[PDB]
């Protein structure tokens, strides 16, 4: 996948993270991508490995 | 949790001992009860 430049490799699912509306990134304490909000559709995706 | 999920994406691992803890508690009956 490549997300506005952020590309990666995972399996997608849809998400339940409660974004504020400003957000656009969910990181982790290891300092990777866990979950992103689509630039096209207003929604809430997760990312794993 | 949280550490434990995220240590297994990156690879790490920890492996479960061949003697589980039940095992163990049956030995020591064994040594208790011939000492007795």
């Amino acid at each position: 996948f490549n997300f506005n430049g952020l590309t990666g490799t995972g399996v997608l699912t849809e998400s339940n993270k409660k974004f504020l509306p400003f957000q656009q990134f969910g990181r982790d304490i290891a300092d990777t991508t866990d979950a992103v909000r689509d630039p096209q559709t207003l929604e809430i995706l997760d990312i794993t490995p | 949790r949280d550490l434990i999920c995220a240590q297994k994406f990156n690879g790490l691992n920890v492996l479960p001992p061949l003697l589980t803890d039940e095992m163990i508690a049956q030995y020591t009956s064994a040594l208790l009860a011939g000492t007795i």
